[PDB]
C-alpha cells in the first residue's frame, strides 16, 4: 500500500535468501520442525502436496550431503513460496486449543 | 385426585417451500426433536452404492459450526443423545436431552444436517467403521435375507442396500457424500418435529434454517418390481427364508387389508412360551411338523410398491415342508375360507399393536417424522383405528389372492439341500 | 413455556391402597388408551434352597400353560384375540407377570392375573413337557458369554449363600423338582403381603381397586401359620474364578465390589460415578471424542468391543463395578485404565465432570419411564424394595445434592482399598492375577 | 448403541422351539447413536 | 488289473444334472462389465452337440 | 503354477480393442502342479 511496508518486504526477501533453504530448492513450510502439531498437518495433504514435499526434501538430503546446491536457476523465489503447510497447521492448532479450553472447565 | 391435565392437540404446518412442521407440548421432562428427509438408500444409484450408509455414520463429523469434537462433548456434557436411523425410504435425524437443554442440541441437529463439512481425513478415518457397522448387522441371518429379498424382488431404488457394499467400502468420496446432502437435504423433502417443544420456535428454525432449495425435486424414479430368488449357501444350523409377492403402496386402502391380512396369518407372538394357538401360519404348519421351527408374515409397505409374504426358520431338511404348508395355508385365504371372528381378532390385535407402538416418545416421534413424509399430513389414532375398521373381509381375501396370483420374489440362506426354487412351489 | 424443574411436578402421583389382606395396589393414571397391569412378588432364588432351586423359574413356564378356569391354551387365545400382550420375568429377588392390553380390557386383564397367580394347572404332563424345555434353553445360555460370566461373579462374589444360585437352577434340580416341590414354593411365596398389583396407563385407581378387591381377595391372610421367609444377610467374598477357554474368540471380564442395596442413599452418588465412566462398544460414533477416558482410550487404542458398568443391588448388598470384552492381549490394559478411573474418581473427583453424570442420570431416569410398560414396572418394583413410590421430583433433589466431593467420599466407601470379585471367561490368559488385581485398588501416591 | 430392527463375540444360539418363535421378521431399519 | 481294481462306492449314479435357468447379477467395481447369456444346448457325443459346435 | 482356461499383485488392465480381443470366455478347468 506504501513505500515503507515495502522495504519491509525488501528486508525479508532479504533474510530469506540469507537463510538459504531455497538454494536447496526448498519451500519455507519443508523446514518446519515436526511436533505433533505439525505431524498432523502433514498426515493432512493431499496425495500431490505430500508427495511433492517427500521429493523436494530428498533432493536436498542429497544435496546436503554432497554440500552443494542447485544452480540459481532453479532456487525457490520468495515470491513463489507457497505456505502450503499452515491452513493445515492453523486448523490443527485451532481444535488443540479447543480441547485445552474445554479441559479447564 | 391424582389426575393428569388437559392434553394439548398436537400442531401441524406446511410452509410453502415443502418444509413439513409438526410439534406437541407434552410438558415433559424430556425434549426430542427430529429432523425426518427422503433422503433412504433408495436414492442411491450404481455409481455411488452405500453413500447414505456412511452418511449415517457421520453425523459426529465436522460441521461448519462446530468441530467433531464439540459435538460430541457438547452433548455428552448435558447427558442427551444424537441418533440417525435410516429407512430404503427415509433418513432420520433424532436428538433427545432435558428441555431446559434444547437450544443446544437444535444448533448441533442444524450443523449436522445443514452445515456438514466433510473432510477429506475424516471421511476416511471413518470408512472402516462400514465394515464394522455392517458386520455387526448381518449377526443376523434375518439382515441379509431381507437385504437379499429386496435385491430380488426390485430392478432399482429399493433393490439398494441400507448397508454399503463390500467393493464400495474406502471408496466412497468427500464430494458423493457432498452431492449426497445437496440433492436430497431439501426443504420439500423434509419434515420437522418436536416434543416438549413449542410450535413458534420451530417454525421460526424452520423458515430461518431449513429453507434450502435446489437439489432434486420429488423425483418419479419409480421402483420396478421384477421378481427373482436369491440363494445363500453358507453353514447356518438352520435355513431362513421368506416369499412374497408385491402388494399395496404405504397410505391406501388395500394396505391396511394387507396389514390385517399378516395378523390373520402371524405377525409375532403375544405370549411368552406360547404355542401361539391364534396364529394360523404357525398351527398349519405345526401340522406336519414337529421340529422346532419359526413362521410369520411379513408386511413392508414403501411409498410407491410393498412386499408381502411370510418369512420361515426351519432345520434344513424340513425346509421345503415349511415352506409348502405355510404358502398352502395362504392359498386357503385366497380360496374364501375365512371366519369373520378371525378378522375381528385380528383387527383386534392390528388396532392394540397400533397404539402401543406409540406409547413412548421414540415411537411416537418416529410415526409423526413418517407420516408427515409419506403423507404430508397426521392422522390421529382414532381415525387410523376408523380405516382399519373400514376392511372388510373380502379385501383380506382378495389381498391373498394377489399373493397367490402375483410373480414372487425369495431370498434363502442355509443349507438348501432342501429348500425349493420358486417353480418347485 | 414449562422448565425442566416445572415438567417434574406435573407427573401424577402414583395412587396407592392396600386390601384387606394384604395386597397393595398401586396405579399411575395417564390419558394413554393402552395400559399395562401385572403383580409384582417377592420371590426369586435367593429364597431357594439348594434343594428346591430353578423352582420359580420352573412355575415361569408353566404360568401361561393352563389354569382351572382355562385349561390349556385357553388362556392364550384369550389375550390374543383381544390384542393383548403377555410376559413374566424372574430375578434373583423379584418375580413378575404383567400383561399390556387396551384401557377398555383392563377389567379382564386384572382377572386373567388374578387366576395365574391363585389358580394354576400344573398338569403333570405339562411339566415333563417344560422340563426337557428348559434343559435345552441352559444349553443356550451357556453360548451367551455375558449371562455365564455374570452368573460367575455371583456365584464367586456370594459364595455360600443364596444369591450364588442361578435363577435357572442347576440341570440336576431341573431333572428332579417335582410338582410337590413347586407347590409348596407357590404357598410359602405367594402370599398377599409380598405381591404388588400394580397398572400403569389410562385408569383410575377406583377401578383398579375394585378389581384387586374382587379378583384377589381369595388370597391367603396376612398371617400364615408361622414360616416366613426371612432373607438372612449374604456374605461378600473377595475372590476370583477363571473359566479358562481359549477356543473363544474374545474374553469376557466382569468385576465387582459390594454395594450398599436398595433403600441406600449412596446408590444416587454411586450412579453418577459410573456414569462418568458410562459404557462403549464398537459402534458408537464418537470414539476419540467421548468424555470418558476409559471410553476414549478404548476408541483410540482398540482395547476393547464393548464394556459397561453396573450397580446391581439387592437387599442390604450388591454389585458394584464393571465388564467387558476385548481380545486376548487387551485385557490386561483394559483393567489398568478401568482400575485407574476408578481410583481416579475416589481421589480428584472434578465439579464439571461430576455435573456430566449428574446430567446423564437425569436423561436416563426420565427417558426409561416413557411408556406405559416402564412406569409399571418401576411402580410395582419400587413398593417391594422402598415400599412407596419415589417421584422424580425426589430423584432429581438427591441428585443436585451430589458434587465432586460427594462421590470422592462415597467411591472411596465402596472402591477404595476393597477386597473385588471377578470373574474371567475365554481367552484370559493375560487377566491379571488377583493380587495384581487386588493392588490396583490403591494408589501409593494417595 | 448400534440397532436393526425388523420384526414388524459370539452371540448366542438357538436349539428350541419356544426360544425360536419371535425371530422370523415381519421391513429393515439400521440405526446409529453415539 | 493289480492296482486298480476297485469295487463299490458308487455306480454310475443318475443323479441328472436339471437345468432350470436364472440369472445372477454382482454389482461390484470392475471397470467394464462381463456377461454371459446361455440356453440349454446338448449334451456332449450327440450329433446335435456337433451342430452347436460348428454354430 | 496353477492354471485356469476357458476360452475353447496387481495382474495388468486392458483398455484398446486389440488387446480386449481373446478375453470371453468360450468351459471352465482348474489345474494344480508342483
Ligand atoms: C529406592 C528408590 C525408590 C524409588 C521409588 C519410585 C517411586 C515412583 O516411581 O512413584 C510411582 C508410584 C505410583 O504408584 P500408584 O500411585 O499406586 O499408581 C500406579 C500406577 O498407575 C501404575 O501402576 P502399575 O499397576 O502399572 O504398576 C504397579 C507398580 C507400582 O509401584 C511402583 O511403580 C514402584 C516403582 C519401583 C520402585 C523400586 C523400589 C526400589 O508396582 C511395581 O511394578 C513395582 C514392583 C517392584 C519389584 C522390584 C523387586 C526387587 O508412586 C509411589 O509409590 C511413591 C511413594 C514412594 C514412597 C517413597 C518414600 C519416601
Ligand atoms: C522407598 C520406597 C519404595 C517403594 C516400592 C514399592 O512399593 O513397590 C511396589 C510393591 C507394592 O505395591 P503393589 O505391588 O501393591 O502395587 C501398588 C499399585 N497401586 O512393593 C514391593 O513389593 C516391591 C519391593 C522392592 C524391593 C527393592
Amino acid at each position: 500500500v506504501s513505500a515503507s511496508s515495502r522495504w519491509l518486504e525488501g528486508i525479508r526477501k532479504w533474510y530469506y535468501n540469507a537463510a538459504g533453504f531455497n538454494k536447496l530448492g526448498l519451500m519455507r513450510d519443508d523446514t518446519i520442525h515436526e511436533n505433533d502439531d505439525v505431524k498432523e498437518a502433514i498426515r493432512r495433504l493431499p496425495e500431490n502436496l505430500y508427495n511433492d514435499r517427500v521429493f523436494r526434501i530428498k533432493r536436498a538430503l542429497d544435496l546436503s550431503m554432497r554440500q552443494q546446491i542447485l544452480p540459481k536457476e532453479q532456487w525457490t523465489k520468495y515470491e513463489e513460496d507457497k505456505s502450503y503447510l499452515e491452513p493445515y497447521l492453523k486448523e490443527v492448532i485451532r481444535e488443540r486449543k479447543e480441547r485445552e479450553e474445554w479441559a479447564k472447565k | 385426585a391424582g389426575v393428569p391435565p388437559h392434553p394439548q392437540d398436537l400442531e401441524f404446518t406446511r410452509l410453502p417451500n415443502g418444509l413439513v412442521i409438526a410439534s406437541l407440548e407434552n410438558y415433559a421432562p424430556a425434549s426430542r426433536i427430529g429432523l425426518f428427509i427422503k433422503a433412504g438408500s433408495r436414492y442411491e444409484n450404481s455409481n455411488n452404492l452405500g453413500t447414505s450408509h456412511l452418511l449415517r455414520l457421520a453425523s459426529s463429523l465436522t460441521t461448519k459450526g462446530a468441530s467433531s469434537f464439540k459435538i460430541t462433548r457438547g452433548i455428552e456434557a448435558v447427558g442427551g443423545k444424537l441418533s440417525v436411523t435410516s429407512t430404503r425410504e427415509n433418513m432420520a435425524y433424532t436428538v433427545e436431552c432435558l428441555r431446559d437443554d434444547v437450544d443446544i442440541l437444535m444448533e448441533f441437529l442444524l450443523n449436522v444436517t445443514t452445515a456438514p463439512e466433510f473432510r477429506r481425513w475424516e471421511v476416511a478415518a471413518l470408512q472402516p467403521q462400514l465394515r464394522i457397522d455392517k458386520a455387526v448387522a448381518l449377526q443376523n441371518p434375518q439382515a441379509h435375507v431381507i437385504e437379499n429379498l429386496h435385491a430380488a424382488a426390485y430392478r432399482n431404488a429399493l433393490a439398494n442396500s441400507l448397508y454399503c457394499p463390500d467393493y464400495r467400502i474406502g471408496k466412497v468420496t468427500p464430494v458423493e457424500l457432498h452431492d449426497y446432502v445437496q440433492n436430497h437435504f431439501t426443504s420439500a423433502r423434509m419434515a420437522l418435529i418436536g416434543l416438549g417443544v413449542s410450535h413458534p420456535v420451530l417454525k421460526q428454525v424452520a423458515e430461518q434454517f431449513l429453507n434450502i432449495r435446489g437439489g432434486l425435486g420429488l423425483s418419479g424414479a419409480k421402483a420396478k418390481y421384477h421378481g427373482g430368488e436369491i440363494r445363500e449357501q453358507n453353514g447356518d444350523s438352520l435355513v431362513h427364508a421368506a416369499l412374497v409377492a408385491e402388494s399395496a403402496a404405504i397410505g391406501s386402502a388395500e394396505a391396511n387389508a394387507f396389514s390385517v391380512l399378516q395378523h390373520v396369518l402371524g405377525a409375532g407372538p403375544h405370549v411368552k412360551r406360547g404355542s401361539n394357538a391364534t396364529s394360523s401360519l404357525y398351527q398349519a404348519v405345526a401340522k406336519g411338523v414337529h421340529q422346532p421351527f419359526d413362521v410369520s408374515a411379513f408386511n413392508a409397505s414403501y411409498s410407491d410398491s410393498g412386499l408381502f409374504g411370510f418369512y420361515t426358520i426351519s432345520q434344513a431338511a424340513s425346509a421345503g415342508d415349511v415352506i409348502k404348508a405355510a404358502y398352502n395355508q395362504v392359498k386357503t385365504i385366497a380360496q374364501g375360507n375365512l371366519s369373520n371372528p378371525d378378522v375381528q381378532a385380528a383387527k383386534n390385535k392390528l388396532k392394540a399393536g397400533y397404539l402401543m407402538s406409540v406409547e413412548s416418545s421414540e415411537g411416537f416421534l418416529d410415526e409423526v417424522g413418517s407420516q408427515a413424509l409419506a403423507a404430508g399430513s397426521y392422522t390421529p389414532p382414532s381415525t387410523v383405528l376408523q380405516q382399519i375398521d373400514a376392511v372388510a373381509d373380502a379385501d383380506v381375501i382378495n389381498a391373498a389372492k394377489k399373493f397367490v396370483s402375483g410373480r414372487k420374489s425369495m431370498a434363502a440362506s442355509g443349507n438348501l439341500g432342501h429348500t425349493p426354487f420358486i417353480d418347485e412351489l | 413455556t414449562a422448565t425442566y424443574a416445572q415438567a417434574l411436578q406435573s407427573v401424577p402421583e402414583t395412587q396407592v391402597s392396600q386390601l384387606d389382606n394384604g395386597l397393595r395396589v398401586a396405579s399411575e393414571q395417564s390419558s394413554q388408551p393402552t395400559c399395562t397391569v401385572g403383580v409384582w412378588i417377592d420371590a426369586g432364588s435367593r429364597y431357594e434352597s439348594e434343594k428346591n432351586n430353578g423352582a420359580g423359574y420352573f412355575v415361569e413356564h408353566l404360568a401361561f400353560k393352563g389354569t382351572k378356569n382355562r385349561p390349556g391354551n385357553a388362556l392364550e387365545k384369550e389375550v390374543e384375540s383381544m390384542g393383548a400382550h403377555l410376559n413374566a420375568y424372574s430375578t434373583r429377588e423379584h418375580t413378575a407377570y404383567y400383561i399390556k392390553a387396551l384401557s377398555k380390557d383392563l377389567p379382564k386383564a386384572v382377572e386373567l392375573l388374578a387366576d395365574i397367580v391363585q389358580n394354576c394347572s400344573l398338569e403333570d404332563s405339562q411339566i415333563e413337557k417344560e422340563r426337557d424345555v428348559i434343559l435345552q434353553e441352559l444349553q443356550e445360555n451357556d453360548t451367551s458369554m455375558r449371562d455365564v460370566v455374570f452368573n460367575y461373579l455371583h456365584a464367586t462374589a456370594f459364595q455360600g449363600t443364596p444369591l450364588a444360585q442361578s435363577v435357572e437352577g442347576p440341570s440336576e434340580n431341573v431333572r428332579k423338582l417335582s410338582r410337590a416341590d413347586l407347590t409348596e414354593y407357590l404357598s410359602r411365596h405367594y402370599k398377599a403381603p409380598r405381591m404388588v398389583l400394580a397398572a400403569a396407563g389410562g385408569l383410575e385407581h377406583r377401578q383398579l381397586l375394585d378389581l384387586a378387591q374382587k379378583h384377589f381377595s381369595g388370597l391367603s391372610g396376612t398371617y400364615d401359620e408361622d414360616a416366613v421367609p426371612t432373607l438372612s444377610p449374604c456374605r461378600f467374598t473377595g475372590s476370583q474364578i477363571c473359566h479358562r477357554e481359549d477356543g473363544l474368540p474374545l474374553a469376557h471380564v466382569a468385576i465387582a465390589v459390594e454395594g450398599p442395596g436398595w433403600a441406600h442413599p449412596d446408590n444416587v452418588a454411586l450412579q453418577v460415578a459410573n456414569a462418568i465412566i458410562g459404557h462403549y462398544d464398537c459402534t458408537y460414533g464418537g470414539g476419540a471424542h467421548l468424555s470418558s477416558p476409559l471410553a476414549s482410550i478404548a476408541a483410540t487404542n482398540k482395547l476393547c468391543q464393548s464394556f459397561q458398568t453396573f450397580n446391581i443391588c439387592y437387599a442390604d448388598t450388591g454389585l458394584l463395578g464393571a465388564h467387558f470384552v476385548c481380545d486376548h492381549m487387551s485385557i490386561d490394559d483394559m483393567m489398568f485404565v478401568l482400575q485407574g478411573q476408578w481410583m481416579r474418581l475416589c481421589t480428584s473427583a472434578t465439579e464439571s465432570e461430576v455435573l456430566r453424570g449428574k446430567n446423564l442420570l437425569r436423561n436416563a431416569l426420565v427417558s426409561h419411564l416413557d411408556g406405559t410398560t416402564p412406569v409399571c414396572e418401576d411402580i410395582g418394583r419400587s413398593l417391594l424394595t422402598y415400599g412407596r413410590r419415589i417421584p422424580l421430583a425426589e430423584w432429581e433433589s438427591r441428585i443436585a445434592e451430589v458434587d465432586a466431593r460427594v462421590v470422592r467420599e462415597v467411591c472411596s466407601k465402596y472402591f477404595y482399598d476393597q477386597c473385588p470379585a471377578v470373574a474371567g471367561f475365554g481367552p484370559i490368559e493375560q487377566l491379571p492375577d488377583y493380587n495384581r488385581i487386588r493392588s490396583g485398588m490403591f494408589w501409593l501416591r494417595f | 448403541r448400534g440397532v436393526a430392527g425388523a420384526l414388524r463375540d459370539l452371540k448366542r444360539s438357538v436349539l428350541c422351539r419356544e426360544s425360536l418363535r419371535g425371530q422370523a421378521a415381519g421391513p429393515l431399519v439400521a440405526s446409529v447413536s453415539l
